[PDB]
């Protein structure tokens, strides 16, 4: 049995290599400013230790792990970028014009909040992401300015060209993109002959198939709906942070300055205990959930960087490690 | 007491099933580059990876992988492969390796080392002709 | 019956709206899709223009437990074409009316055993001047012994008669007839108050919602806020002193004439249990969808 | 409501876009008032999110009024050993604030401008310059770097990206090629923790101590320690 | 003292690690107070003070919905033998709102 006819199917993966950093102010969150609240907190003492201590080890870990992945990701050789990269075959949708094309429609059509680098303590003061300051945490500004991740990706598209020729990293054959697309189809089973004498048409399929998951970018995509939902795994878990503050735990209100203002010290000292014993059991099921997802982070890390090391520097011939069909 | 002890069986049932994902991890390691030498990128090496050791850690297990690493590159001009004028059918192409232009004409190099040398019948593969090779007319290579 | 996705009879939350968001609400709701009980006013017998016995159902002998508070929807079948009820072959305009309440908490029999006496202190709401004014009042009643009276003889109900011939002239409103209609078959004994409230004559479908906690009565509607919506809003807190256990409709009759026999509308009513309601809060806050849990 | 003496200021346009500690006649807390369009119901007077926090008022005077946060800033520090170089940041906020509205216990400097405007926000303690490092062992954030001297104010730098040997590509059949001249072995040191260390509890030892009166409290839970 | 005594007992030791640590943030004060909404007539405890006060059984009951209630106006005659209140301070009914 043998295959007449043929296409270019694209295949969109998604992996989640790092969760969101986030870190916590133990005795703001949990005491909101208030002297007596303090003093019944100071009882309680190395746990806001412990949590701070659980959170900067996984915050250490999940840069040590970006690091690391881009210590692997960075090429030893890459070539320029420039407008009609790869001559007939039409890859501008890569192309960097800062970020590239793609990536811009990607961060556009993904429900995507700035978390307010620059004016978020203004943007709370004058004009849902203002609930990270007023809650007693803060979001971790990221290892690399996007500026910078984008370099990165320019240079890996630079080197996909040319690594992919001969085994061994240590040289560099930076290939228009048409012959090494020509090698890459030679050597995964098709003779030069047709290669030779029909590249219009695999030219247009090459094209067109490019062109056709640009459109495609909706609900139907199953690495867009990844992507949506770990979007939605990190709004939901700074959600927590920003609501069950209003959660009372068996108390009678939700604030300890209305608690300290309506109640008897002695029934009041028992209110601010059931409120701190009820936030603290959150904080560390909240550090518990936080260290699950970033030793998840931490392996799908380091399965990124087996497959952008296997499958893209180089053509894979693992059947479908990376790519339905033949890669 | 109970409440701390439970929490601990919870906290070593989580470490000793990373400590079976790691085990299996290292035994995969030791199977692939450590018996043989793994082509694969930086797998277990950074660079190309050369050799492998492995000693004991008292907790785990210790790797040290002594790979290769490049420096001072240079920039030369190189083709696809030797074509005869006259028999434009009869194409050479480089195994493992390149076709680097050096005098003292065609040379072949390696793939990790500047290394010219004149070119022969045990490191080049017979391919078919293609558009893009380069045609020779006053040296022949054997 | 209510479509509560069609946002009819929902009660607000008491004093913290809100504004574009989906809320989960637990409190005192209907279910959805209840048939009611609905109810019919229909005019008196009349040979030409003599204002003949009255023409009354028989809800003075029904009675029903007040539970947690019941809506009623105003004038759903007004401006409209529909049959006369005492004249079948009729078809007149139909005109919204407002109806009258009886609350309490004993249940008795009549002089003749009939089923409606309330003993003690009785709510009472009672529309007059051609329902612009809302009068209610918690005060004691006490029955007459004439004829056709209910502690006298030949007594058979107990209604309130409304001859429009003079009470709906321009202005004028015969001097607050139905309160004059309701005290010709009872007296009024050690009076606790008496709340007027003022409501513009239209033909616009209205709701309206009563319910009671330990503050007192609470009385709903939207004809204080929402004129061209429907949505409930605190408009009475009446100061009861005692839990309100059963409730029953006063019977009531026109006094039209008979070749001037004009059609009056039907309303309903929806009991309240606790539910946990879903709401949507558009952006002006009012109610326009809302789903259910049960 | 009590009586009390209501001083002129007390209205909310006296005192907009200021952290006030508003009491709304039983509604306490402290925020941040501003001026909005009208959005809800007039006769409720207070509007809540989904998180019940309050969201907006409606003034006597007709007018409507977003009470948001009293919003602070947060602060982290730069610390390094062996070198006795600190320094600290407000993150995510314009060069504006100084060290008069302050609170918790305290803070401290070293001897005399002071700010410095960067990405990650407002940095005290920290001299701008145009340096690039490539191993920096103190990743501030976005990619700014501090480099303790080895003794004043670290110097604030840039993370750089290491630019690849470029190489140019020819549109004709030759080509330029990379390659290289010289080599050398390094050691790549890797640790793989195969196995935690195998460890076993006394149920009964450990909760109870060998206390008869302890044990038998101990036996009605019984199969925990199984 | 400052923030590297807060660091310093973060970890129980007198030598840390070289490293960005997050540490507790600082409230910006308050610049004032406002307290404004709808006020009407004071509330009447009249009928409280007079007649004859009804039994246990039989206790009459006063609302108070938007007015003024001001404690030392009533209960400086009050000769208090007892004073007693469950969930919620005996001086909270002098100054909080409802
Ligand atoms: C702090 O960071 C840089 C420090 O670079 C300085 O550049 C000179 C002006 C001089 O003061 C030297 O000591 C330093 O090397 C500065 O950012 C500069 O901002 C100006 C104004 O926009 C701009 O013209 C320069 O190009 C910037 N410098 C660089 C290297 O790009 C500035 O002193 C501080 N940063 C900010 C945002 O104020
Ligand atoms: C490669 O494909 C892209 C995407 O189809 C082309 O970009 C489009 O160009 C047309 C003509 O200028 C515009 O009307 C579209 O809006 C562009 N689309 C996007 C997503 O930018 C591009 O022109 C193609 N290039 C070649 C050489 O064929
Ligand atoms: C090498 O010599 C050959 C023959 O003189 C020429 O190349 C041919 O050109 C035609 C035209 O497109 C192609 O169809 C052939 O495949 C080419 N053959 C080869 C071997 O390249 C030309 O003179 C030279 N080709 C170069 C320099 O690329
Ligand atoms: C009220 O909430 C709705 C729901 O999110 C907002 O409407 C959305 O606005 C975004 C902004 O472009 C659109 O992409 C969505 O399609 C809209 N959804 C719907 C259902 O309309 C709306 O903006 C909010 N309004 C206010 C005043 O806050
Ligand atoms: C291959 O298939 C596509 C669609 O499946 C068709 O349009 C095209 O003509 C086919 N080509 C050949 C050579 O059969
Ligand atoms: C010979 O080749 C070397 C290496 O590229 C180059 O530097 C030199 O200029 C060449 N000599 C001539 C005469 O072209
Ligand atoms: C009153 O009429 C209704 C109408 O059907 C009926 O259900 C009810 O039983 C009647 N009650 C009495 C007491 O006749
Ligand atoms: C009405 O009030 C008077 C005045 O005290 C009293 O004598 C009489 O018993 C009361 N009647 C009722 C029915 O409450
Ligand atoms: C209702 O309106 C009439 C008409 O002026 C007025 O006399 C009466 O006082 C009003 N009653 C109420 C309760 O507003
Ligand atoms: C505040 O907003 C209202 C309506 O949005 C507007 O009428 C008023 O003039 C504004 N006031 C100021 C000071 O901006
Ligand atoms: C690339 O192509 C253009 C146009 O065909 C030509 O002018 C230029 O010389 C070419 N460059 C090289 C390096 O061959
Ligand atoms: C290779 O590099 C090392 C140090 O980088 C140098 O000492 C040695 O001389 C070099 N060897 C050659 C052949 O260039």
């Amino acid at each position: 049995s043998i295959p007449t006819n043929f296409s270019f199917g694209v295949t969109q993966e998604y992996i989640q290599t790092t969760i969101q950093k986030v870190t916590v102010d133990c005795k703001q969150y949990v005491c909101n400013g208030f002297q007596k609240c303090e003093q019944l907190l100071r009882e309680y003492g190395q746990f806001c230790s412990k949590i701070n201590q659980a959170l900067h080890g996984a915050n250490l870990r999940q840069d040590d792990s970006v690091r690391n992945l881009f210590a692997s990701v960075k090429s030893s050789q890459s070539s320029p970028i420039i407008p009609g990269f790869g001559g007939d075959f039409n890859l501008t949708l890569l192309e960097p014009v800062a970020r590239s094309a793609i990536e811009d429609l990607l961060f556009d059509k993904v429900t995507i909040a700035d978390p307010g680098y620059m004016q978020g303590y203004d943007d709370c003061m004058q004009q849902l992401i203002c609930a990270q300051y007023v809650a007693g945490y803060k979001v971790l500004p990221p290892l690399m300015d996007v500026n910078m991740e984008a370099a990165y990706t320019s240079s890996l598209l630079g080197s996909i060209a040319g690594v992919g020729w001969t085994a061994g990293l240590s040289s560099f054959a930076a290939i228009p993109f048409a012959q090494s697309i020509f090698y890459r189809l030679n050597g995964v089973g098709i003779t030069q002959q047709v290669l030779s004498e029909n590249q219009k048409l695999i030219a247009n399929k090459f094209n067109q198939a490019l062109g056709a998951m640009q459109t495609g970018f909706t609900t139907t995509n199953e690495a867009f709906q990844k992507v949506q939902d770990a979007v939605n795994n990190n709004a939901q878990a700074l959600s927590k942070l920003a609501s069950e503050l209003s959660n009372t735990f068996g108390a009678i209100s939700a604030s300890i300055g209305d608690i300290i203002q309506r109640l008897d010290p002695p029934e009041q000292d028992a209110q601010i205990d059931r409120l701190i014993n009820g936030r603290l059991t959150t904080l560390n099921a909240f550090v518990a959930q936080q260290l699950v997802r970033s030793e998840s982070a931490a392996l799908s890390a380091q399965l990124a960087k087996d497959k952008v090391n296997e499958c893209v520097k180089a053509q894979s011939k693992r059947s479908g490690f990376c790519g339905q069909g033949t890669h | 007491r109970l409440t701390t002890l439970n929490a601990f069986v919870a906290q070593q049932l989580v470490r000793s099933e990373s400590a079976a994902l790691s085990a299996q991890l290292a035994k995969d390691k030791v199977n692939e580059c450590v018996k043989a030498q793994s082509k694969r990128s930086g797998f277990c090496g950074q660079g190309t990876h050369i050799v492998s050791f492995v000693v004991n850690a008292p907790n785990g297990l210790y790797f040290m992988h002594v790979g290769y690493y490049p420096s001072n590159h240079i920039e030369v001009v190189s083709a696809y492969g030797l074509c005869d004028a006259a028999n434009p059918t009869n194409c050479i192409a480089p195994v493992n390796g390149y076709f680097i232009k050096t005098n003292n004409e065609w040379s072949y190099t390696g793939s990790s080392f500047y290394a010219p040398e004149p070119i022969t019948s045990l490191n080049t593969k017979y391919v078919a002709p293609q558009v893009t090779y380069q045609n020779i007319s006053t040296n022949l290579p054997p | 019956p209510i479509d509560v996705s069609k946002a009819d009879g929902i009660i607000y939350p008491q004093g913290r709206t809100y504004s574009n968001i989906t809320i989960t609400y637990q409190g005192l709701f209907p279910y959805q899709g209840d048939h009611g009980d609905m109810y019919v006013y229909s005019a008196g017998h009349a040979t030409g223009t003599t204002p003949q016995k009255l023409f009354v159902a028989n809800y003075s002998q029904d009675v029903k437990q007040f539970a947690n508070g019941f809506v009623v929807r105003i004038g759903a079948a007004a401006n409209s074409t529909g049959t006369v009820i005492i004249s079948p072959s009729t078809s007149a305009t139909i005109r919204k009316i407002y109806p009258a309440f009886m609350l309490g908490s004993s249940v008795g029999n009549f002089s003749d055993g009939k089923m409606g006496r309330f003993f003690n202190h009785t709510l009472v709401l009672l529309p007059d001047g051609c329902g612009t004014l809302l009068r209610a009042f918690y005060c004691i009643l006490e029955p007459r012994s004439g004829n056709h009276c209910p502690a006298g003889n030949s007594y058979t109900s107990f209604a309130t008669y409304h001859t429009p011939a003079t009470d709906c002239s321009d202005g004028n409103y015969n001097r607050n007839a139905s309160l004059n209609s309701f005290k010709e078959y009872f007296n009024l004994r050690n009076c606790t108050f008496m709340y007027t409230y003022n409501i513009t004559e239209d033909e616009i479908l209205e709701w309206f919602g009563i319910t009671q906690t330990a503050q007192g009565v609470h009385l709903f509607s939207s004809r204080y806020v929402d004129l061209y919506g429907g949505n409930m809003f605190q408009f009475a807190t009446l100061p009861v002193y005692d839990t309100i256990k059963y409730y029953s409709i006063i019977p009531h009759s026109i006094r039209s004439i008979q070749s001037d026999r004009k059609a009056w509308a039907a309303f309903y009513v929806y009991k309240l249990q606790p539910l946990t309601f879903l709401l949507d809060f558009s952006v002006d806050g009012y109610i326009r969808r809302a789903i259910d849990c049960g | 409501c009590p009586k009390l003496e209501f001083a002129n200021d007390t209205k909310i346009a006296s005192q907009l876009g200021n952290c006030v500690e508003y009491s709304l006649y039983g509604v306490s807390g402290r925020g941040v008032f501003q001026n909005c369009t009208a959005v809800g119901v007039r006769q409720q007077r207070f509007v809540y999110d989904a998180y019940q926090n309050l969201v907006g008022y409606y003034s006597d005077d007709g007018n409507y009024y977003c009470l948001r946060a009293c919003v602070s800033v947060p602060v982290s520090v730069i610390y390094d050993k062996e070198t006795k170089t600190h320094a600290t940041l407000f993150g995510s906020v314009a060069c504006e604030h100084i060290s008069s509205t302050m609170s918790q216990y305290s803070r401290s400097t070293r001897s005399m401008y002071g700010p410095l405007q960067t990405p990650v926000g407002c940095v005290l303690g920290l001299v701008n310059s145009s340096l690039f490092v490539e191993d920096c062992k103190l990743p501030l954030g976005q990619s700014l770097c501090a480099l303790p001297d080895t003794p004043g104010e670290m110097r604030l730098a840039s993370i750089a990206f290491n630019h690849p040997i470029q190489v140019d590509q020819l549109n004709s059949s030759y080509f330029k090629l990379s390659i290289p001249t010289n080599f050398s072995f390094g050691v790549t040191q890797e640790y793989i923790q195969t196995t935690i260390q195998k460890v076993t509890v006394d149920c009964k030892q450990y909760v109870c101590n060998g206390f008869q009166k302890c044990e038998q409290l101990l036996r009605e839970y019984g199969q925990f320690c199984s | 003292f400052n923030d590297l005594s807060q660091l310093h007992c973060s970890y129980e030791s007198f030598d840390v690690e070289s490293g960005v640590y997050s540490v507790s943030s600082f409230e910006a004060k308050p610049s004032g107070s406002v307290v404004e909404q709808a006020e009407g007539v004071e509330c009447d405890f009249s009928p409280l003070l007079s007649g004859t006060p009804p039994q246990v059984y039989n206790f009459k009951r006063l609302v108070f919905t938007n007015c003024n209630y001001n404690l030392t106006k009533l209960l400086s005659l009050f000769s208090v033998n007892d004073f007693t209140c469950s969930q919620i301070s005996p001086a909270a009914i002098a100054s909080n709102c409802y």
